[PDB]
RNA sequence: CAUCGGUUUGGAGCGGCAGGAUAAUGGCGGAGGAAUGUGGCACGGCUUCUGCUGUGUGUUAUAGCCUCUGACGAUACUGCCA
RNA sequence: ACCGAACGUGAAGUUAAAGUGCCGGAAUGCACGCUCAUCAGACACCACAAAAGGUGUUAGUUCAUCUAAAUGAACUAGCCCUGAAAAUGGAUGGCGCUCA
RNA sequence: CGAUGAUUUUUGCCCUGCACAUUUUAGAUGGAUACGAAUAAGACUUUUUAGUCGCUGGACCAUAGCAGGCUGGCAACGGUGCGCUUAGCGGAAAGGCUUUGUGCGCUUGCCGGCGGAUAGCAAUGUCAACAUGCGCGGGGAUAAAUCCUUUGCAUACGACUUAG
């Protein structure tokens, strides 16, 4: 509708600075460094102080308007996840054959190795990306865990995990079986 | 410059039973004034039961406006002919006179509602006084405290087919 | 109205045109991708068809019926005698693919391989190569310089090699010459292998 | 410190000076909408205008009422020495000198060349040295 | 100097036509540094020449003239229509052609 | 709007058919035109959607003989060029020389690279389409289309800039020498008179 | 090349006159009013009030605006100039 | 066969219908909006599309709950999307065009 | 489209200097004047706070002299044209961008002396790049292909693979 103004602002804890050049924005905090380019949106910063930044847009239509909150909640995962960090919790479940998973490293690049899914002799490897850490947990029986600064990436490693444990030619309804993220929630509470 | 509001002023021939008959007056904008006493007769003949033939013009006048650089905002009603039936509506603009009010509203409706120059029959057009009577956001968001904004992304408009620099866009 | 019954198509649309050939030495279209870790070598060879024959074998393929037993096969004989090495070839990659920079040749050619320039050798005055071979004569400054050329420039190195038709018992006495490229190791060390 | 890099834009606003037909000098008074202004001046015609018609100027007449009629916008500006600013500025530079050189004589282009022979002489001289 | 140029540097673009029909008597001519009619009506009148070479020599010279002059403008982008006492050949749409400084007004 | 020897274009970031109209119209009057780095061209529109319309395209051939059909070339000046030659009368023999004064390029070739490169506004990406469109780059459309070349002209486009580089580095240095030089030579009286003539 | 006659297309053309609400405005003088309320004052989060700042009250004050009107003076628009 | 206009042989001027990004003479002319389509759309006759759907977006109508900071319901009609399947490769005339 | 070998003992061929004369031209008539990138961004200075620039190339460079003659002085020791020389860089289609000394010229940076008429009041009023040929001059090199006979890895004939 053209509306003349549209403001979100974008709180910045005590441990974290925010750079912002060219919608190019570098989050430092405690746990690190990330970096997110928004080089696709028509957007403007304004450093209202050190702990605010206004995010802008002007004479936007609905569309643009609804990027606007979208870049804001952007950069918020980015700094809530440079200060508390990031961890997604998998539960194995399976009816009959265990799902063995294993973290195994070859051509010096870490995999996550998972075998025996529903007896299958077939070995499904899925690629651990950089900057994800993952750990078989030993409190609970039969737990994944999946950590990391950056929510897109750990979030999007554990759909991949979750992904490549699809149950074919049967009733998924009653065949279960699968890796699912059980939590969502941060390294540091 | 496409229309001017005209007065138009008439009644129907004298005769022996009605020797003084009623004068009518009309607010019409129009282009010229073969077109305004045309709007007139148009209008008299669906209201009352009086032809052409048997009325007459008796005057046609500019309505000039009252304050042309004062900004305004104008509330117009309007009674429309759609594709598939006949509509009443409400809507708002600013300006500096009526008739540039009444030529946005006439393209407004030929662009949004594909609503052609004979099917719009303008009810009122009415300068809102106060703020408060300003129903529309679309014109309410420019009546706000210490309103201001830039314009992003000029693009110049260059004389030459070839530039030697690079293009700019500041501003 | 529609085929009364399906059948596949006769022959193969991907050999088109059934035409003959245009040179009787079978050209390498496309050579093996070059890969920098391995030592130099060479990826093509030259021969001569020289016939078929028949080999007995033990099959080592389990869970094969003929697993640990006699197979019977034709083979074919391969007739390869040594190549000679004559020159090198550097190549640029362009936007409009690869381009040969320059070609350097051996000091000395031997008449089999010389004879390929000719059509009528006999009537001849042998003059192939005969000027560059000077090139060599004075301190061969003009050969360093276009192999450092080759060195600096070119991203595919290919030798030129012939054949000794004249170790096989074939009657021509024209060799074949064919350039074959040079895989492995840095642009380099392909021309100074070469 | 956070370091955020904010634009520079120049804002349609009460009290903006803008040029219009690149000549004569105004001053936003009021905003009609996104595309148009009240504007107005002591060597113009107050009116209303598109914005995509006159070019905004990084000069504010500051402390201007919204909707101020010709008298006030003529005392403010004449207060303010709009004038003085914007023929200060390297753009009315620029444009006084283009008009400059636009209305020489051949004669006029003739001696031009003969000293900017002189200057070079001069500047060369000086870069030798240099 | 290095320059001795005394006209201006022109175009032949194209004859008056319609999408189909064409008129050699007209040629359209684009003038150097020309942009609007408003610049164009001050060639209006000026003569044109279209200068080229031929093969055998005329009072030994091989080059020979074609002159014109310019009646009106052409549309809204400073085009001008010519005439010519020969109407120019239409292998020489794209050809430079000069025109003149006289008759003069200035 | 003068008339030149050569007119050579940097083709980054423009319009294909916006460029190409005018470049059409350039040559048609007798203007020498060169187009440069045709792989850094700009459509309007996704890249998916250009995608299938360039597959549409493929899909015309000749169905008696597919080597009489239109030839579908797939390098990013040749689409300019197809560009271009639909807008000309190129069965007549002027339109013939009409595209004999084009010259298309993919990156910038020798002598090109050493020479002035202009833009055409009114064909130019960044100042026609509206800020949030989306738009193809002609060198990822080739070589989604059986284009082979991207990664050499991506290699000798960083070559040749840093040459450039290095040139205008020294053409700086050399500026702000002769601009310390000319500001030491002023407050002469030329540059005075100079000064009052608008010089 | 000059001047004339016929036809015709132009110029940032220049000037005189008439009409209209004897334009409407604007400018000046006077009366009345209000808020997207100026100064002032009272309360606050960030300010060593370093456009800080928001909410209130109220009516020209350390800014202004709107309505009506009184005497002048122009301009646009349309038309005429033998 | 429609629109315009009816015709001796010429010069100059002006137009009708139709047009002015290039092919093509004439503006990438000035202006307010709408539209983004993984079968957009693009001009009378004329070279077709329906019933019916959409929380895509835009503007409107009528009710209702709201400070005892806006929001909810039904609806109208613009463009867009679905409904929309044929045989050689191919047609807004072509190129191509997205604040067109 | 590229690389590379050999290119006539004929008075034929190649490279090169001058001079003269011809033919051709999709169209010279001062100069195609080289960062890259972004565009809701660039740059400069302090300092990341802010101030400034652009708002078109109507710019930059070059530009005075019988189409640019003949002569003389002053100021600076600069600018510039052509011919030699050194060194480096450039392979995307490099064939160009440079740099070192050297010879002869010009210099409008400033001031002088002489010359142009009559082409008659305009007539392109003839000044370019490319190529070729012809006289002289200086360096340099000294082939093959086809027919024919032959072969059969080929073949209707041409063609092809071979040998002489
Ligand atoms: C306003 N009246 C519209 C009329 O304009 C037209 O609408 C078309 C619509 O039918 C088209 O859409 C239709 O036709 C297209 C194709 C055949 O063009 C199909 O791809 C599409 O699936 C089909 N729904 C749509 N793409 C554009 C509208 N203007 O069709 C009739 C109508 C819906 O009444």
């Amino acid at each position: 509708m053209k509306y003349i103004q549209t403001d979100q602002i974008l709180d910045i804890p005590e441990g974290v600075t925010v750079d912002i050049k060219a919608r190019v924005v570098k989050v430092t905090g405690p746990r690190g460094e990330l970096t997110k380019d928004l080089k696709h949106i028509d957007v403007t910063f304004n450093k209202i102080n050190n702990r605010a930044i206004k995010i802008t847009v002007h004479n936007g239509d609905r569309k643009h308007v609804a990027a606007l909150r979208t870049v804001k909640s952007l950069i918020a995962n980015l700094i809530t996840g440079v200060t508390k960090g990031y961890k997604y919790k998998m539960r194995f479940v399976y009816a009959h054959f265990p799902i063995n998973v294993n973290i195994i490293k070859k051509d010096g690049q870490d995999y996550v190795e998972i075998r025996n899914f529903l007896g299958e002799k077939r070995v499904r490897e899925v690629k651990i990306h950089e900057g994800v850490t993952m750990e078989i947990s030993s409190t609970q029986k039969d737990e994944l865990i999946v950590s990391g600064n950056s929510l897109e990436a750990v979030s999007q490693n554990a759909a991949d995990i979750q992904q490549i444990c699809r149950v074919r030619n049967k009733d998924i309804r009653k065949f279960l079986d699968g890796i699912y993220v059980s939590e969502r929630g941060t390294i540091v509470e | 410059s496409r229309l001017n509001e005209y007065q138009v002023i008439g009644r129907n021939l004298p005769t022996e039973s009605v020797p003084e008959p009623k004068l009518f007056r009309m607010r019409i904008f129009a282009p010229n004034t073969v077109v305004a006493k045309s709007r007139y007769w148009y209008f008299l003949q669906k209201l009352h039961k009086v032809k052409k033939a048997s009325g007459e013009i008796v005057s046609v006048n500019i309505i000039s406006e009252a304050k042309p650089t004062k900004v305004k905002t104008f509330g117009i009603w309007l009674r429309y002919e759609s594709r598939s039936g006949i509509h009443n509506m409400y809507k708002e603009y600013r300006d500096v006179t009526r008739v540039g009010a009444v030529e946005t509203m006439y393209q407004d409706l030929a662009a949004r509602h594909r609503a052609r120059f004979r099917s719009i029959h303008i009810l009122k057009v009415v300068e809102l006084e106060k703020t408060d009577d300003v129903k529309r956001q679309y014109v309410k968001q420019f009546l706000t405290k210490d309103l201001k904004f830039p314009l992003p992304h000029r693009v110049q408009k260059s004389k030459k087919l070839f530039q030697a620099t690079a293009p700019t866009t500041f501003y | 109205s529609h085929r009364k019954y399906e059948a596949p198509r006769h022959g193969s649309l991907g050999f088109l045109p059934r035409k003959r050939a245009a040179k009787q030495r079978g050209r390498v279209k496309s050579f093996p991708k070059d890969v920098k870790s391995k030592p130099v070598a060479l990826t093509a060879f030259l021969g001569y068809k020289a016939g078929m024959t028949t080999i007995v074998r033990d099959l080592d393929r389990p869970g094969s019926k003929m697993h640990k037993r006699e197979v019977v096969e034709a083979a074919t004989v391969v007739d390869t005698p040594p190549m000679v090495v004559v020159g090198v070839v550097g190549y640029v990659e362009t936007p409009r693919g690869l381009r040969s920079l320059t070609t350097v040749w051996a000091e000395h050619l031997s008449e089999e391989v010389r004879r390929r320039f000719y059509k009528n050798w006999y009537k001849s005055k042998k003059k192939a190569f005969t000027k560059y071979s000077g090139k060599y004569a004075t301190d061969a400054k003009q050969v360093e310089t276009e192999l450092a050329r080759i060195k600096k420039y070119a991203s595919v190195v290919r030798v030129l090699a012939h054949t000794q038709i004249k170790k096989t018992p074939l009657s021509q006495k024209k060799a074949h010459l064919a350039e074959i490229q040079i895989n492995g190791g840095s642009v380099s060390d392909k021309v100074d292998w070469a | 410190s956070s370091t955020v890099k904010a634009a520079n834009w120049r804002f349609v606003e009460v009290g903006r000076v803008v040029l219009v037909d690149n000549k004569e000098l105004a001053t936003i008074v009021e905003i009609i909408d996104q595309k148009r202004v009240l504007i107005d001046g002591p060597k113009i015609q107050r009116q209303a205008i598109a914005l995509a018609k006159i070019v905004l100027t990084p000069i504010v007449l500051p402390n201007l009422p919204r909707g101020s009629r010709t008298a006030t916008v003529t005392k403010k500006w004449a207060a303010a020495d709009i004038d003085a600013k914007w023929a200060a500025s390297g753009w009315a530079k620029k444009l006084a000198n283009k008009e400059r050189r636009s209305q020489l004589s051949d004669f006029e282009r003739f001696q031009v060349m003969v000293l900017k022979k002189q200057r070079r002489f001069a500047t060369k001289k000086a870069l030798v040295k240099a | 100097a290095e320059s001795h140029r005394l006209y201006v540097k022109g175009k032949h673009i194209s004859y008056q036509r319609s999408k189909s029909v064409t008129n050699p008597n007209v040629s359209l001519i684009q003038i150097e540094g020309v942009a609007s009619p408003k610049d164009a009506k001050f060639y209006l009148g000026k003569r044109i020449a279209y200068v080229y070479r031929a093969p055998k020599e005329i009072r030994g010279s091989k080059i020979r003239v074609i002159w014109g002059k310019v009646t009106r403008t052409h549309g809204n982008n400073g085009l001008v229509r010519a005439n010519f006492k020969k109407n120019l050949p239409p292998k020489t749409f794209g050809a430079s052609v000069r025109i003149m400084l006289y008759p003069s007004n200035i | 709007s003068s008339f030149e020897k050569v007119v050579v274009i940097d083709g980054k970031g423009h319009l294909l058919g916006r460029l190409a109209s005018i470049v059409s119209k350039q040559i048609l009057n007798g203007q020498k035109v060169v187009v440069v780095r045709c792989e850094e061209l700009n459509i309007s529109g996704e890249f998916f959607r250009n995608k299938l319309k360039y597959h549409d395209y493929l899909r015309k051939a000749t169905r008696y003989n597919k080597k009489k059909g239109p030839f579908h070339f797939r390098a990013p000046s040749r689409i300019l060029y197809k560009a271009i030659r639909g807008m000309i009368p190129h069965k007549t023999a002027r339109g013939k020389a009409a595209l004999e004064r084009l010259k298309v390029f993919e990156g910038v070739p020798p002598p090109y690279d050493k020479k002035k490169r202009v833009v055409v506004p009114q064909a130019l990406r960044v100042l026609r389409l509206k800020p949030g469109r989306k738009y193809t780059t002609v060198g990822k459309l080739s070589s989604a289309v059986g284009w082979k070349y991207e990664s050499v002209v991506e290699k000798l486009e960083e070559k040749r800039k840093v040459q450039s580089a290095e040139y205008y580095a020294k053409k700086k240095a050399l500026t702000k020498k002769l601009n310390a030089a000319k500001a030491s030579t002023a407050e002469s009286e030329a540059a005075q008179k100079l000064a009052a003539f608008g010089y």
